[PDB]
DNA sequence: ATCAGAATCCCGGTGCCGAGGCCGCTCAATTGGTCGTAGACAGCTCTAGCACCGCTTAAACGCACGTACGCGCTGTCCCCCGCGTTTTAACCGCCAAGG
DNA sequence: CCTTGGCGGTTAAAACGCGGGGGACAGCGCGTACGTGCGTTTAAGCGGTGCTAGAGCTGTCTACGACCAATTGAGCGGCCTCGGCACCGGGATTCTGAT
């Protein structure tokens, strides 16, 4: 379920991003923006898709919908 | 071909065309593709450049998107540009802050 | 033997800097994926480059967060990361309204 | 089966130019490619929006060059414009 | 010279939102601007969705879908019920 | 009902909206359901503005609408401040507001 | 006719500042400095009234974000005062340089 | 001359206290002031270009209304 | 300070699969000619951006005086980190509808 | 033809427990710099008064860009070889860890 962004990838994210030590309550907090964060470039993709009637998503509308959040992403299919 | 007739190397027909196609105006002039071309040429050569020198850093051959990662966020108005956009597997810059080192 | 905490820590924030892949795993993120996508559209079919660029922008989102969370944790004589601080961050980079 | 179109060779010609020796891979061909697609649409878009401000709809090489000079930064934008203006007296010298 | 403006249009709408509530000129412009670029981005949005569906036509859907993406959830629905029932009471008039 | 916005019930022009959309550059042809929806979407922005514009103005007890009764009502709801936090009403002003810590005990 | 503790008074212009709608800095100052600003970029430009206003309302309303930001960087540290830190703080989290 | 310290010690006081600022150091102006400069420096930089575009040499309101919203600062009332 | 001891980059040997090079094929770029109008340019108007001067008083500014945070130091508590240990399901790989 | 569903192996990783000292809290001990009021100086603001450069509106003739029809070659689909980084084992410094 929403388990799996577990205690070590959230260490490993912020040992990625220069954080030392991490207290042991960042890791709710980061669940919670990351599934904010994914309900909105997803409910943008799902309105891109429904606008063509079709029902597979595609990456080129989840790119759209990542230029419409201004954090563009390069390589598929810009 | 126009491109080679303007010392240049990106198609000025293909760039007409696709601003037509764009609607981005009613009439498109003539010698503003050409501008167009040389603009896009000079950018995708200068971000090639800094590719191939961050290739060279790693004793590298091929361009992996993560040296063009470190290139443009090396480069001040490129990565001024460039920001805002995140690009897939290229990480981010090693910096680690002065006061988290040990003594 | 032991190590001292903190450099074995310094040591993973080196390794984990140059490295490029993926950090999180692949099938729960495409379970949680399909779980907060379940409640918009029914019966929705993902493509694997689809959920890739969201795995990696994700990615890339909360490396930013995490940045701006350490920044403000030592801003305020702090080594620590406290929640506070990502709440202050996102208020200040007007994610949080 | 429809014919997809990219700026494959074109770059790679570039770089050949650039690099004797250099070699490029499909993600990051793809990456600058969608680099140059973005590119292309934020010229093309000033350049829009240039011309509706004056009340014009022909966008001459003058539209392109001010939203070069808006979007590139600085020496960016300055070595653009000094490449793309030699590069146009070269293509009106000839046909 | 002939310049247009949104005035009697929002004097209309003040008219049947407050009857006893006047508004003054820097107002009247603010929300001149406020409608322009309203416009603006939900028309953009619906070239955006066109140009990106291969359709060359501006329709009722393109516009709601347009106002659903931009508007946030309540304010997205309303929108789209007001522009529904205007639509469909214009094609039967 | 000659006018389409009479017949589209709408106090917006529909015409004007099909002119500005035709004379925008938008799409090579505009179909003529588009103009009455745009209309209508304006119309209700204006209003849903218009009513908290009107109750800021009562709160201040003042007969008429000033830029700073239309600031407080964009930037008191949260939809119409989460749509114009990216814009600045002229004159204004700021939300009266005092950090718990600032305040002396 | 007499002096009560300091914060008093700041509290007070506060207050009235907030429910003010003015423009604070001079017109004449902020115009000049416009002209002066503006002379490196292109001479004898003449500079409409309506020009300065838009550059005054917006000036003004950046520097007075830039003040709510510092004023939380401030107490996110436990403190009252502000320091330029804080405005560095501010600055790099908003993105802008 | 030195029209950017034009800007008085008062009037950034002023400022902070419309922002909220309780205690305000004394070296915050000289900061206040740069940044000032800097967004002014790239708004009408903006704004200049814009104008220069039109070949006309009078700044103009919707010039700057322009350079902001391609700045993200965009104004209302102003025109457009 | 100075010795003990794992960690990991450079070095050498494996190796394999996508990139570079090439070939074949086709529809969009290139060229000539035509015509329709967007605007480049000449030209008059009159608007407002600007320069100057005189009052005129609101606003900034230097300074004395005071105490309210700023910052540091010292103590006390606690709770992620790092170690080892136990479980576990994701990834690879294979294999099939089927929409 | 690309998405989804099922199944089997396993090992790399996620999840658990516990010792501990470094970091997060608090509570003083002062130091001084900013807050505030009091004059004192100053410069912004307002009211005329010209002054004149440049934005704005008007018309006219043009010459370039949207159209048509030939034509041909350079870019995309398809195919084949290699070396350069994915990978694995050794070697020695580079740090920390301990005293």
């Amino acid at each position: 379920n929403i388990q799996g962004i577990t205690k070590p990838a959230i260490r490993r994210l912020a040992r990625r991003g220069g954080v030392k030590r991490i207290s042991g309550l960042i890791y709710e907090e980061t669940r919670g923006v990351l599934k904010v964060f994914l309900e909105n470039v997803i409910r943008d993709a799902v309105t891109y898709t429904e606008h063509a009637k079709r029902k597979t998503v595609t990456a080129m509308d989840v790119v759209y919908a990542l230029k419409r959040q201004g954090r563009t992403l390069y390589g598929f299919g810009g | 071909t126009r491109s080679s007739r303007a010392g240049l190397q990106f198609p000025v027909g293909r760039v007409h065309r696709l601003l037509r196609k764009g609607n981005y105006s009613e009439r498109v002039g003539a010698g503003a593709p050409v501008y167009l071309a040389a603009v896009l040429e000079y950018l995708t050569a200068e971000i090639l450049e800094l590719a191939g020198n961050a290739a060279r850093d790693n004793k590298k051959t091929r361009i992996i998107p993560r040296h063009l990662q470190l290139a443009i966020r090396n480069d001040e108005e490129l990565n001024k540009l460039l920001g805002r956009v995140t690009i897939a597997q290229g990480g981010v810059l090693p910096n680690i802050q002065a006061v988290l080192l040990p003594k | 033997h032991r190590y001292r905490p903190g450099t074995v820590a310094l040591r993973e924030i080196r390794r984990y800097q140059k490295s490029t892949e993926l950090l999180i795993r692949k099938l729960p993120f495409q379970r949680l994926v399909r779980e907060i996508a379940q409640d918009f559209k029914t019966d929705l079919r993902f493509q694997s480059a689809a959920i890739g660029a969201l795995q990696e922008a994700s990615e890339a989102y909360l490396v930013g967060l995490f940045e701006d969370t350490n920044l403000c944790a030592i801003h305020a004589k702090r080594v620590t990361i406290m929640p506070k601080d990502i709440q202050l961050a996102r208020r200040i980079r007007g994610e949080r309204a | 089966r429809s014919r997809k179109e990219s700026y494959s060779i074109y770059v790679y010609k570039v770089l050949k130019q650039v690099h004797p020796d250099t070699g490029i891979s499909s993600k990051a061909m793809g990456i600058m490619n969608s680099f140059v697609n973005d590119i292309f649409e934020r010229i093309a878009g000033e350049a829009s929006r240039l011309a509706h401000y004056n009340k014009r709809s022909t966008i001459t090489s003058r539209e392109i060059q001010t939203a070069v000079r808006l979007l590139l930064p600085g020496e960016l934008a300055k070595h653009a414009v000094s490449e793309g203006t030699k590069a146009v007296t070269k293509y009106t010298s000839a046909k």
